[PDB]
């Protein structure tokens, strides 16, 4: 599976699908951009549910909850930013 | 697409121990969907403006600097190539 | 940072992914709907 040759949690195959779909007549995407856009989604989400798993007083959530990730993005108000970019 | 099962995957590689609820995936589910539509709709845009029909490391890096803020933005772009490392070699 | 953007409307946070806010019947997620596996199409390992 190539999402572990990336050393990425996430589908760099159905993701380069997914940007297949997303591209312009005749355009192509490189498998270089599929392992990238799956690297940094798999970063996000990697910082977005370490503070989501953070997002409390006591640095620790038993289940990361919508309310969590609120906090994880917003208090990361670099995500704050970015999501609403 | 379906993506869910990852996100506890990487869930766990930042804590092993954490659990989710539905409706918070659901939500990593939309917030990862739109950074994603935002990435490679911009890698596209960049593709299309070029005569690069292609969609490469430079496209989508150029478009994790441009979209996220800052440090974010350096480091979504650091693990890109990382990972680029990694698949193409 | 953290009070700065509390006193103020985190409005966009509420109405963000169906809202942020705790809810019920938010079961702890139980898995795929049997697509976790990966799939590709022929055209990944062309040139760039």
């Amino acid at each position: 599976s190539r999402s572990q040759r990336a050393g990425l949690q996430f589908p760099v195959g159905r993701i380069h699908r997914h940007l297949k779909s997303r591209t312009t007549s005749h355009g192509r995407v490189g498998a270089t951009a599929a392992v990238y856009s799956a690297a940094i989604l798999e970063y996000l989400t990697a910082e977005v549910l370490e503070l989501a798993g953070n997002a409390s007083k006591d640095l620790k959530v038993k289940r990361i909850t919508p309310r969590h990730l609120q906090l994880a993005i917003r208090g990361d108000e670099e995500l704050d930013s970015l999501i609403k970019a | 697409e379906s993506y869910s099962i990852y996100v506890y995957k990487v869930l766990k590689q930042v804590h092993p121990d954490t659990g989710i609820s539905s409706k918070a995936m659901g939500i990593m589910n939309s917030f990862v969907n739109d950074i994603f539509e935002r990435i490679a709709g911009e890698a596209s845009r960049l593709a299309h403006y070029n005569k690069r029909s292609t969609i490469t490391s430079r496209e989508i890096q150029t478009a994790v600097r441009l979209l996220l803020p800052g440090e974010l933005a350096k480091h979504a772009v650091s693990e890109g190539t990382k990972a680029v490392t990694k698949y193409t070699s | 940072s953290g009070l700065l953007e509390a006193e103020e409307e985190d409005e966009f946070y509420q109405t963000t992914y169906g809202g942020f806010t705790e809810e019920s019947g938010d079961d702890e997620y139980q898995g795929d709907q049997s697509d976790t596996e990966d799939e590709v199409d022929s055209d990944f390992d062309i040139d760039e």
